[PDB]
Protein backbone atom coordinates (compact mmCIF):
# COMPACT_ATOMS: atom_id res chain seq x y z
CA UNK A 1 0.00 0.00 0.00
CA UNK A 2 2.99 2.12 -0.34
CA UNK A 3 3.87 4.73 -3.75
CA UNK A 4 7.07 3.99 -4.85
CA UNK A 5 8.93 5.49 -7.86
CA UNK A 6 11.75 3.37 -7.98
CA UNK A 7 13.92 4.70 -10.43
CA UNK A 8 13.83 7.95 -8.81
CA UNK A 9 13.95 7.16 -5.05
CA UNK A 10 17.11 5.05 -6.13
CA UNK A 11 18.77 8.14 -7.28
CA UNK A 12 17.48 10.46 -4.21
CA UNK A 13 19.08 7.59 -2.39
CA UNK A 14 22.89 7.84 -4.26
CA UNK A 15 22.42 11.62 -3.73
CA UNK A 16 22.13 11.47 -0.69
CA UNK A 17 25.11 8.80 -0.18
CA UNK A 18 26.91 11.60 -2.36
CA UNK A 19 26.44 14.95 0.02
CA UNK A 20 27.29 12.36 2.50
CA UNK A 21 31.09 10.95 0.97
CA UNK A 22 31.52 15.13 -0.25
CA UNK A 23 30.58 16.60 3.05
CA UNK A 24 33.50 14.16 4.54
CA UNK A 25 36.17 15.35 1.76
CA UNK A 26 35.30 19.06 2.78
CA UNK A 27 36.33 18.15 6.65
CA UNK A 28 39.29 16.49 5.29
CA UNK A 29 40.12 19.35 2.99
CA UNK A 30 39.82 21.57 5.83
CA UNK A 31 41.62 19.81 8.73
CA UNK A 32 44.24 19.93 5.46
CA UNK A 33 44.18 24.16 5.38
CA UNK A 34 44.79 23.65 8.97
CA UNK A 35 47.90 21.27 9.35
CA UNK A 36 49.19 22.98 6.24
CA UNK A 37 48.95 26.56 7.84
CA UNK A 38 50.57 25.18 10.83
CA UNK A 39 53.56 23.33 9.11
CA UNK A 40 54.41 26.63 6.50
CA UNK A 41 54.58 28.57 9.26
CA UNK A 42 56.97 26.39 10.75
CA UNK A 43 59.26 25.87 8.08
CA UNK A 44 59.41 29.81 8.37
CA UNK A 45 60.27 29.85 12.13
CA UNK A 46 62.72 27.09 11.66
CA UNK A 47 64.35 28.81 8.18
CA UNK A 48 65.20 31.43 10.53
CA UNK A 49 66.67 29.79 13.68
CA UNK A 50 68.98 28.00 11.22
CA UNK A 51 69.94 30.88 9.44
CA UNK A 52 70.76 32.22 12.93
CA UNK A 53 72.76 29.54 14.00
CA UNK A 54 74.66 29.53 10.58
CA UNK A 55 75.86 33.15 11.13
CA UNK A 56 76.55 32.62 15.25
CA UNK A 57 78.62 28.73 13.94
CA UNK A 58 81.49 28.59 11.81
CA UNK A 59 82.11 25.18 13.07
CA UNK A 60 78.81 24.76 11.53
CA UNK A 61 78.15 27.11 9.08
CA UNK A 62 77.55 25.08 6.17
CA UNK A 63 74.89 22.77 7.15
CA UNK A 64 72.75 25.34 9.11
CA UNK A 65 72.63 27.59 6.23
CA UNK A 66 72.24 24.52 3.82
CA UNK A 67 69.19 23.93 6.11
CA UNK A 68 67.78 26.93 6.04
CA UNK A 69 67.78 27.72 2.65
CA UNK A 70 65.58 24.76 2.59
CA UNK A 71 63.34 25.44 4.94
CA UNK A 72 62.83 28.76 3.47
CA UNK A 73 62.47 27.58 -0.04
CA UNK A 74 59.63 25.02 1.00
CA UNK A 75 57.57 27.36 3.00
CA UNK A 76 57.63 29.90 0.04
CA UNK A 77 56.09 26.66 -2.16
CA UNK A 78 53.98 25.33 0.85
CA UNK A 79 52.13 29.36 -0.13
CA UNK A 80 50.77 28.15 -3.38
CA UNK A 81 50.09 25.12 -2.14
CA UNK A 82 47.86 26.54 0.75
CA UNK A 83 46.32 28.75 -1.71
CA UNK A 84 45.61 25.78 -4.21
CA UNK A 85 43.61 23.55 -1.48
CA UNK A 86 41.61 26.67 -0.05
CA UNK A 87 40.14 26.84 -3.95
CA UNK A 88 39.69 23.32 -3.59
CA UNK A 89 37.24 23.54 -0.59
CA UNK A 90 35.49 26.89 -1.24
CA UNK A 91 34.62 25.40 -4.46
CA UNK A 92 33.51 22.12 -2.98
CA UNK A 93 31.66 23.88 -0.57
CA UNK A 94 29.15 25.23 -2.69
CA UNK A 95 28.19 22.36 -4.91
CA UNK A 96 27.27 20.81 -1.72
CA UNK A 97 26.21 23.88 0.51
CA UNK A 98 24.12 25.37 -1.90
CA UNK A 99 23.54 23.38 -5.53
CA UNK A 100 23.01 20.39 -3.65
CA UNK A 101 21.45 21.86 -0.94
CA UNK A 102 18.83 23.32 -3.78
CA UNK A 103 17.64 20.32 -5.10
CA UNK A 104 17.09 18.30 -1.76
CA UNK A 105 14.93 21.02 -1.25
CA UNK A 106 12.99 19.93 -3.84
CA UNK A 107 12.97 16.45 -2.90
CA UNK A 108 11.92 16.65 0.61
CA UNK A 109 9.21 18.69 -0.82
CA UNK A 110 8.42 15.87 -3.11
CA UNK A 111 8.51 12.91 -0.69
CA UNK A 112 6.15 14.93 1.79
CA UNK A 113 3.57 15.05 -1.37
CA UNK A 114 4.47 11.27 -1.54
CA UNK A 115 3.58 10.31 2.17
CA UNK A 116 0.31 12.37 2.10
CA UNK A 117 -0.72 10.73 -1.04
CA UNK A 118 -0.55 7.86 0.52
CA UNK A 119 -2.23 8.45 3.62
CA UNK A 120 -5.16 10.14 1.68
CA UNK A 121 -5.91 6.73 -0.01
CA UNK A 122 -5.15 4.40 2.63
CA UNK A 123 -7.62 7.35 4.31
CA UNK A 124 -10.10 6.17 1.06
CA UNK A 125 -10.02 2.42 2.03
CA UNK A 126 -10.43 2.34 5.58
CA UNK A 127 -13.53 4.45 4.98
CA UNK A 128 -14.98 2.61 2.14
CA UNK A 129 -14.90 -0.80 4.84
CA UNK A 130 -17.62 1.19 6.15
CA UNK A 131 -20.62 2.21 4.65
CA UNK A 132 -20.06 1.08 0.79
CA UNK A 133 -18.39 3.53 -1.53
CA UNK A 134 -16.36 1.55 -3.92
CA UNK A 135 -16.28 3.36 -7.28
CA UNK A 136 -2.13 12.90 -6.75
CA UNK A 137 -1.29 16.21 -8.81
CA UNK A 138 0.71 17.74 -5.67
CA UNK A 139 2.72 14.71 -5.80
CA UNK A 140 3.03 14.27 -9.67
CA UNK A 141 4.10 17.77 -10.25
CA UNK A 142 6.70 17.50 -7.89
CA UNK A 143 7.52 14.25 -8.49
CA UNK A 144 8.80 16.03 -12.45
CA UNK A 145 10.34 18.94 -10.68
CA UNK A 146 12.78 16.54 -8.96
CA UNK A 147 13.52 14.71 -11.85
CA UNK A 148 14.26 17.91 -13.74
CA UNK A 149 16.83 18.82 -10.68
CA UNK A 150 18.60 15.51 -10.35
CA UNK A 151 19.91 15.61 -13.69
CA UNK A 152 21.18 19.23 -14.25
CA UNK A 153 22.59 18.68 -10.73
CA UNK A 154 24.46 15.44 -11.84
CA UNK A 155 25.05 17.56 -15.06
CA UNK A 156 27.10 20.26 -12.54
CA UNK A 157 28.37 17.49 -10.40
CA UNK A 158 30.53 15.88 -12.92
CA UNK A 159 32.11 19.74 -14.96
CA UNK A 160 32.79 21.17 -11.27
CA UNK A 161 34.40 18.01 -9.62
CA UNK A 162 36.08 17.37 -12.61
CA UNK A 163 37.99 20.53 -12.91
CA UNK A 164 38.20 20.88 -8.89
CA UNK A 165 39.93 17.00 -9.28
CA UNK A 166 42.43 18.05 -11.82
CA UNK A 167 43.34 21.32 -10.46
CA UNK A 168 43.77 20.18 -7.17
CA UNK A 169 46.10 16.98 -7.89
CA UNK A 170 47.86 19.38 -10.18
CA UNK A 171 48.79 21.92 -7.24
CA UNK A 172 49.92 18.86 -5.35
CA UNK A 173 52.10 17.49 -7.98
CA UNK A 174 53.79 20.88 -8.42
CA UNK A 175 54.30 21.36 -4.95
CA UNK A 176 56.97 18.76 -5.42
CA UNK A 177 58.22 19.92 -9.36
CA UNK A 178 58.97 23.11 -8.55
CA UNK A 179 60.65 22.14 -5.25
CA UNK A 180 62.72 19.96 -7.20
CA UNK B 1 27.88 23.47 11.06
CA UNK B 2 31.31 24.59 10.96
CA UNK B 3 32.30 27.73 11.49
CA UNK B 4 35.84 29.29 10.78
CA UNK B 5 37.37 32.14 13.39
CA UNK B 6 40.81 33.55 12.93
CA UNK B 7 42.24 35.47 15.85
CA UNK B 8 44.77 38.45 14.34
CA UNK B 9 46.52 41.70 16.28
CA UNK B 10 49.83 42.85 17.17
CA UNK B 11 51.74 40.32 18.56
CA UNK B 12 52.22 40.16 22.22
CA UNK B 13 49.01 41.00 22.66
CA UNK B 14 47.54 37.48 23.93
CA UNK B 15 46.24 35.88 20.92
CA UNK B 16 48.11 32.00 21.82
CA UNK B 17 46.95 32.88 25.47
CA UNK B 18 43.23 33.75 24.47
CA UNK B 19 42.69 30.31 22.65
CA UNK B 20 44.44 27.91 24.94
CA UNK B 21 42.81 29.21 28.01
CA UNK B 22 39.27 29.31 26.25
CA UNK B 23 39.83 25.72 24.47
CA UNK B 24 41.97 23.45 27.01
CA UNK B 25 41.03 26.20 30.54
CA UNK B 26 45.34 26.82 30.74
CA UNK B 27 47.31 29.49 30.85
CA UNK B 28 49.97 29.06 27.90
CA UNK B 29 52.62 29.42 30.62
CA UNK B 30 54.23 26.95 31.92
CA UNK B 31 56.68 26.47 29.25
CA UNK B 32 54.72 27.75 26.00
CA UNK B 33 52.72 24.78 23.93
CA UNK B 34 53.61 23.68 20.55
CA UNK B 35 54.01 26.33 18.28
CA UNK B 36 51.72 27.84 14.90
CA UNK B 37 48.91 25.31 16.44
CA UNK B 38 45.50 25.82 15.85
CA UNK B 39 42.81 25.15 17.67
CA UNK B 40 39.05 24.12 17.41
CA UNK B 41 35.98 23.54 19.86
CA UNK B 42 32.40 22.21 20.13
CA UNK B 43 29.96 24.27 21.88
CA UNK B 44 26.00 23.95 22.19
CA UNK B 45 24.72 27.61 21.58
CA UNK B 46 21.12 27.46 22.22
CA UNK B 47 20.38 23.64 21.66
CA UNK B 48 22.45 23.96 18.64
CA UNK B 49 25.67 21.63 17.65
CA UNK B 50 28.33 24.09 16.56
CA UNK B 51 31.90 23.03 15.44
CA UNK B 52 33.76 26.26 15.75
CA UNK B 53 37.17 26.15 14.21
CA UNK B 54 40.07 28.64 15.83
CA UNK B 55 42.76 29.58 13.62
CA UNK B 56 45.59 31.49 15.43
CA UNK B 57 48.39 34.03 13.36
CA UNK B 58 52.08 35.66 14.20
CA UNK B 59 51.67 39.70 14.77
CA UNK B 60 55.66 39.93 13.66
CA UNK B 61 55.67 41.89 9.88
CA UNK B 62 57.43 38.57 9.12
CA UNK B 63 54.98 36.78 8.75
CA UNK B 64 52.88 39.78 6.54
CA UNK B 65 53.48 37.32 3.61
CA UNK B 66 51.97 34.08 4.95
CA UNK B 67 49.38 35.51 6.85
CA UNK B 68 46.40 35.92 4.35
CA UNK B 69 47.02 32.33 3.64
CA UNK B 70 44.57 31.31 6.31
CA UNK B 71 42.12 34.15 5.87
CA UNK B 72 39.92 32.20 2.96
CA UNK B 73 36.79 31.03 3.87
CA UNK B 74 36.56 32.62 7.46
CA UNK B 75 33.20 33.60 8.89
CA UNK B 76 34.55 35.65 12.16
CA UNK B 77 37.43 37.67 12.45
CA UNK B 78 38.44 39.01 16.07
CA UNK B 79 41.33 41.84 15.87
CA UNK B 80 43.18 41.77 19.30
CA UNK B 81 44.62 44.61 21.36
CA UNK B 82 46.31 44.72 24.71
CA UNK B 83 44.20 47.06 26.99
CA UNK B 84 47.83 47.51 28.64
CA UNK B 85 49.40 47.91 25.60
CA UNK B 86 48.59 51.49 23.72
CA UNK B 87 50.77 51.31 21.01
CA UNK B 88 49.04 48.17 19.79
CA UNK B 89 45.22 49.51 20.44
CA UNK B 90 46.57 51.92 17.77
CA UNK B 91 47.68 49.47 15.16
CA UNK B 92 44.51 48.18 15.32
CA UNK B 93 43.09 50.49 12.82
CA UNK B 94 46.39 51.33 11.28
CA UNK B 95 47.40 47.45 10.26
CA UNK B 96 44.72 45.26 11.02
CA UNK B 97 41.45 46.64 10.16
CA UNK B 98 42.90 47.42 6.26
CA UNK B 99 44.48 43.88 5.94
CA UNK B 100 41.51 41.50 7.29
CA UNK B 101 39.39 43.91 4.44
CA UNK B 102 41.85 44.02 2.34
CA UNK B 103 41.39 40.38 1.79
CA UNK B 104 37.65 39.55 3.12
CA UNK B 105 36.05 42.93 2.54
CA UNK B 106 32.43 41.30 3.45
CA UNK B 107 33.28 39.38 7.04
CA UNK B 108 32.06 40.04 10.30
CA UNK B 109 34.68 41.33 12.64
CA UNK B 110 34.71 41.33 16.46
CA UNK B 111 36.78 43.56 18.50
CA UNK B 112 38.40 42.09 21.77
CA UNK B 113 40.34 44.20 24.54
CA UNK B 114 43.22 41.38 25.66
CA UNK B 115 44.71 41.66 29.23
CA UNK B 116 41.47 43.49 30.95
CA UNK B 117 43.77 42.63 34.50
CA UNK B 118 47.08 44.26 33.87
CA UNK B 119 44.41 47.05 33.42
CA UNK B 120 44.01 47.90 37.12
CA UNK B 121 47.30 46.65 38.80
CA UNK B 122 50.36 47.81 40.67
CA UNK B 123 53.01 48.51 38.71
CA UNK B 124 51.99 48.52 35.10
CA UNK B 125 50.10 51.04 36.26
CA UNK B 126 53.08 53.46 37.03
CA UNK B 127 55.79 52.25 34.42
CA UNK B 128 53.42 52.91 31.79
CA UNK B 129 52.74 56.02 33.42
CA UNK B 130 56.59 56.34 33.79
CA UNK B 131 56.36 56.09 29.68
CA UNK B 132 53.59 59.48 29.57
CA UNK B 133 51.39 56.31 28.44
CA UNK B 134 47.89 55.26 30.05
CA UNK B 135 45.96 52.11 29.38
CA UNK B 136 42.65 51.49 27.31
CA UNK B 137 39.41 52.99 28.09
CA UNK B 138 35.77 51.68 27.64
CA UNK B 139 35.63 54.49 25.02
CA UNK B 140 38.00 54.46 22.01
CA UNK B 141 37.82 50.51 21.79
CA UNK B 142 33.64 50.76 21.95
CA UNK B 143 34.72 53.78 19.68
CA UNK B 144 37.62 51.95 17.72
CA UNK B 145 35.12 49.32 17.43
CA UNK B 146 32.54 51.76 16.00
CA UNK B 147 34.85 53.13 14.03
CA UNK B 148 35.36 50.34 11.84
CA UNK B 149 32.38 48.40 11.98
CA UNK B 150 32.94 46.13 14.48
CA UNK B 151 29.74 43.71 15.29
CA UNK B 152 30.16 43.73 18.53
CA UNK B 153 33.50 44.73 21.08
CA UNK B 154 33.79 42.77 24.11
CA UNK B 155 36.97 42.75 26.43
CA UNK B 156 38.53 39.65 28.55
CA UNK B 157 41.57 38.11 30.25
CA UNK B 158 43.25 34.48 29.47
CA UNK B 159 44.29 34.91 32.75
CA UNK B 160 41.04 34.80 34.53
CA UNK B 161 38.96 33.98 31.79
CA UNK B 162 36.43 36.93 32.68
CA UNK B 163 34.87 37.75 29.83
CA UNK B 164 36.42 34.82 27.68
CA UNK B 165 34.12 32.66 26.84
CA UNK B 166 31.27 35.63 26.22
CA UNK B 167 34.10 36.31 23.07
CA UNK B 168 33.56 33.17 21.36
CA UNK B 169 29.66 32.67 21.95
CA UNK B 170 29.58 36.34 20.33
CA UNK B 171 31.51 35.19 17.13
CA UNK B 172 28.91 32.75 16.96
CA UNK B 173 25.36 34.35 17.05
CA UNK B 174 27.52 37.18 15.06
CA UNK B 175 27.98 33.81 12.18
CA UNK B 176 24.38 32.72 12.33
CA UNK B 177 22.99 35.60 13.19
CA UNK C 1 86.97 35.30 38.80
CA UNK C 2 88.47 33.69 35.91
CA UNK C 3 87.09 34.89 32.80
CA UNK C 4 88.00 32.42 29.90
CA UNK C 5 85.89 29.54 31.43
CA UNK C 6 82.93 31.72 33.03
CA UNK C 7 82.74 33.19 28.91
CA UNK C 8 82.73 29.73 27.56
CA UNK C 9 79.89 28.89 29.92
CA UNK C 10 78.07 32.12 29.27
CA UNK C 11 78.16 30.53 25.78
CA UNK C 12 76.97 26.55 26.56
CA UNK C 13 74.13 28.56 27.38
CA UNK C 14 73.17 30.57 24.89
CA UNK C 15 73.68 27.61 22.83
CA UNK C 16 71.86 25.68 25.50
CA UNK C 17 68.99 27.80 24.37
CA UNK C 18 68.92 27.98 20.76
CA UNK C 19 69.07 24.59 20.55
CA UNK C 20 66.28 24.14 22.51
CA UNK C 21 64.28 26.98 20.80
CA UNK C 22 65.63 24.44 17.58
CA UNK C 23 63.96 21.42 19.45
CA UNK C 24 60.64 23.85 20.10
CA UNK C 25 60.08 24.39 16.23
CA UNK C 26 61.11 20.54 15.53
CA UNK C 27 58.08 19.12 18.17
CA UNK C 28 55.95 21.47 16.23
CA UNK C 29 57.29 19.94 13.08
CA UNK C 30 56.56 16.62 13.94
CA UNK C 31 53.44 17.24 15.13
CA UNK C 32 51.83 19.29 12.22
CA UNK C 33 53.81 16.58 10.04
CA UNK C 34 52.08 13.74 11.43
CA UNK C 35 48.38 15.54 11.33
CA UNK C 36 48.90 16.16 7.60
CA UNK C 37 49.39 12.13 6.88
CA UNK C 38 46.24 11.31 8.67
CA UNK C 39 44.88 13.42 6.72
CA UNK C 40 46.18 12.33 3.46
CA UNK C 41 45.51 8.38 4.64
CA UNK C 42 41.70 9.74 5.25
CA UNK C 43 41.91 11.47 1.83
CA UNK C 44 42.77 9.02 0.02
CA UNK C 45 40.65 6.29 1.21
CA UNK C 46 37.46 8.92 1.10
CA UNK C 47 38.87 8.95 -2.96
CA UNK C 48 39.49 5.21 -3.68
CA UNK C 49 35.54 4.91 -2.32
CA UNK C 50 34.48 7.43 -4.11
CA UNK C 51 36.48 6.10 -7.44
CA UNK C 52 34.55 2.92 -7.24
CA UNK C 53 31.08 4.17 -6.84
CA UNK C 54 31.42 6.79 -8.88
CA UNK C 55 31.81 5.57 -12.77
CA UNK C 56 31.27 9.49 -13.74
CA UNK C 57 34.83 10.63 -11.93
CA UNK C 58 36.31 7.38 -11.79
CA UNK C 59 39.48 8.72 -13.69
CA UNK C 60 39.74 12.04 -11.52
CA UNK C 61 38.83 10.04 -8.05
CA UNK C 62 41.34 7.31 -9.27
CA UNK C 63 44.55 9.39 -9.13
CA UNK C 64 44.13 12.07 -6.85
CA UNK C 65 43.73 8.43 -4.50
CA UNK C 66 46.93 7.04 -5.78
CA UNK C 67 48.53 10.15 -4.87
CA UNK C 68 47.08 10.59 -1.62
CA UNK C 69 48.76 7.32 -0.81
CA UNK C 70 52.31 7.56 -2.14
CA UNK C 71 52.18 10.94 -0.18
CA UNK C 72 51.15 9.32 2.86
CA UNK C 73 53.86 7.02 2.10
CA UNK C 74 56.70 9.01 1.77
CA UNK C 75 55.71 11.36 4.76
CA UNK C 76 55.64 8.42 7.28
CA UNK C 77 59.36 7.49 5.95
CA UNK C 78 60.16 11.53 6.81
CA UNK C 79 58.36 11.46 10.08
CA UNK C 80 60.78 8.73 10.79
CA UNK C 81 63.83 10.85 10.20
CA UNK C 82 62.44 14.43 11.82
CA UNK C 83 61.45 12.08 14.55
CA UNK C 84 65.34 10.64 14.63
CA UNK C 85 66.82 14.05 14.44
CA UNK C 86 64.30 16.08 17.60
CA UNK C 87 65.25 13.04 19.77
CA UNK C 88 69.10 13.01 19.15
CA UNK C 89 69.32 17.14 19.41
CA UNK C 90 67.33 16.30 22.49
CA UNK C 91 69.45 14.06 23.81
CA UNK C 92 72.49 16.32 23.03
CA UNK C 93 70.51 18.92 25.22
CA UNK C 94 68.83 16.94 28.20
CA UNK C 95 71.89 14.74 28.85
CA UNK C 96 75.60 15.25 27.05
CA UNK C 97 74.79 19.37 27.92
CA UNK C 98 73.23 19.17 31.22
CA UNK C 99 76.51 16.82 32.42
CA UNK C 100 78.22 19.48 31.74
CA UNK C 101 76.53 22.11 33.12
CA UNK C 102 75.69 20.02 36.36
CA UNK C 103 79.40 19.93 36.91
CA UNK C 104 79.05 24.06 36.54
CA UNK C 105 76.59 24.82 38.94
CA UNK C 106 79.29 22.73 41.17
CA UNK C 107 82.04 24.76 40.32
CA UNK C 108 80.14 27.76 40.84
CA UNK C 109 79.16 26.21 44.56
CA UNK C 110 83.04 26.33 44.53
CA UNK C 111 83.19 29.53 42.28
CA UNK C 112 82.45 32.36 43.57
CA UNK C 113 83.24 31.59 47.74
CA UNK C 114 86.93 31.64 46.84
CA UNK C 115 86.47 35.07 45.45
CA UNK C 116 84.24 35.65 47.98
CA UNK C 117 86.03 34.27 50.92
CA UNK C 118 88.50 37.00 49.80
CA UNK C 119 86.94 40.40 49.74
CA UNK C 120 85.33 38.50 53.21
CA UNK C 121 88.05 37.77 55.10
CA UNK C 122 90.08 40.72 53.16
CA UNK C 123 88.92 42.55 56.09
CA UNK C 124 90.34 40.79 58.94
CA UNK C 125 93.78 41.40 58.52
CA UNK C 126 96.57 43.50 59.99
CA UNK C 127 94.90 45.37 62.92
CA UNK C 128 97.10 46.79 65.74
CA UNK C 129 90.74 23.39 50.56
CA UNK C 130 92.32 23.63 46.44
CA UNK C 131 89.75 21.59 44.69
CA UNK C 132 88.24 24.43 43.44
CA UNK C 133 90.90 23.63 40.58
CA UNK C 134 89.71 19.78 40.73
CA UNK C 135 86.40 21.23 39.68
CA UNK C 136 87.86 23.38 37.44
CA UNK C 137 89.49 20.54 35.56
CA UNK C 138 85.51 18.79 35.52
CA UNK C 139 84.23 22.60 33.76
CA UNK C 140 87.15 22.78 31.06
CA UNK C 141 87.81 18.99 29.99
CA UNK C 142 84.43 18.03 30.26
CA UNK C 143 83.54 21.61 28.70
CA UNK C 144 85.47 21.25 25.66
CA UNK C 145 85.18 17.66 25.31
CA UNK C 146 81.25 19.06 25.09
CA UNK C 147 82.01 21.03 21.94
CA UNK C 148 83.83 18.05 19.96
CA UNK C 149 80.14 16.34 21.01
CA UNK C 150 78.38 19.09 19.44
CA UNK C 151 79.69 19.42 16.30
CA UNK C 152 79.92 15.41 15.52
CA UNK C 153 76.82 15.69 16.40
CA UNK C 154 74.85 18.31 14.99
CA UNK C 155 76.94 17.94 11.63
CA UNK C 156 75.40 14.46 11.08
CA UNK C 157 72.19 15.19 12.12
CA UNK C 158 71.77 18.44 10.28
CA UNK C 159 72.85 16.33 7.16
CA UNK C 160 70.58 13.29 7.65
CA UNK C 161 67.75 15.76 7.95
CA UNK C 162 68.45 17.55 4.78
CA UNK C 163 68.99 14.79 2.83
CA UNK C 164 65.27 13.24 4.37
CA UNK C 165 63.72 16.40 3.22
CA UNK C 166 65.22 15.99 -0.16
CA UNK C 167 64.51 12.36 -0.40
CA UNK C 168 60.96 13.17 0.49
CA UNK C 169 60.66 15.34 -2.49
CA UNK C 170 62.49 13.05 -4.96
CA UNK C 171 60.60 9.80 -4.18
CA UNK C 172 57.65 11.70 -4.43
CA UNK C 173 57.71 12.90 -7.88
CA UNK C 174 59.91 9.98 -8.82
CA UNK C 175 56.72 7.57 -8.04
CA UNK C 176 54.96 10.64 -8.94
CA UNK C 177 55.87 9.95 -12.84
CA UNK C 178 55.45 6.11 -12.97
CA UNK C 179 51.30 6.96 -13.66
N1 LIG D 1 48.36 39.24 32.70
C1 LIG D 1 48.16 38.72 31.48
N2 LIG D 1 49.21 38.39 30.73
C2 LIG D 1 48.83 37.88 29.53
C3 LIG D 1 47.55 37.71 29.05
N3 LIG D 1 47.57 37.16 27.77
C4 LIG D 1 48.84 37.03 27.50
N4 LIG D 1 49.66 37.44 28.52
C5 LIG D 1 51.11 37.41 28.50
O1 LIG D 1 51.46 38.14 27.35
C6 LIG D 1 52.61 37.55 26.72
C7 LIG D 1 52.30 37.38 25.24
O2 LIG D 1 51.25 36.43 25.08
P1 LIG D 1 51.00 35.73 23.68
O3 LIG D 1 49.79 34.91 23.84
O4 LIG D 1 52.27 35.01 23.40
O5 LIG D 1 50.75 36.84 22.65
P2 LIG D 1 50.58 36.65 21.13
O6 LIG D 1 49.66 37.72 20.67
O7 LIG D 1 50.15 35.25 20.91
N5 LIG D 1 51.97 36.90 20.39
P3 LIG D 1 52.39 36.42 18.92
O8 LIG D 1 51.68 37.06 17.79
O9 LIG D 1 53.82 36.88 18.70
O10 LIG D 1 52.36 34.98 18.95
C8 LIG D 1 52.93 36.27 27.49
O11 LIG D 1 54.08 36.46 28.31
C9 LIG D 1 51.65 36.01 28.27
O12 LIG D 1 51.86 35.35 29.51
C10 LIG D 1 46.45 38.08 29.86
O13 LIG D 1 45.24 37.99 29.61
N6 LIG D 1 46.85 38.59 31.09
MG1 LIG E 1 50.85 33.52 19.35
Amino acid sequence: SRTVDLELELQIELLRETKRKYESVLQLGRALTAHLYSLLQTQHALGDAFADLSQKSPELQEEFGYNAETQKLLCKNGETLLGAVNFFVSSINTLVTKTMEDTLMTVKQYEAARLEYDAYRTDLEELSLGPRDAGRDKYEKLRGDVAIKLKFLEENKIKVMHKQLLLFHNAVSAYFAGNQ
Amino acid sequence: QAIKCVVVGDGAVGKTCLLISYTTNAFPGEYIPTVFDNYSANVMVDGKPVNLGLWDTAGLEDYDRLRPLSYPQTDVFLICFSLVSPASFENVRAKWYPEVRHHCPNTPIILVGTKLDLRDDKDTIEKLKEKKLTPITYPQGLAMAKEIGAVKYLECSALTQRGLKTVFDEAIRAVLC
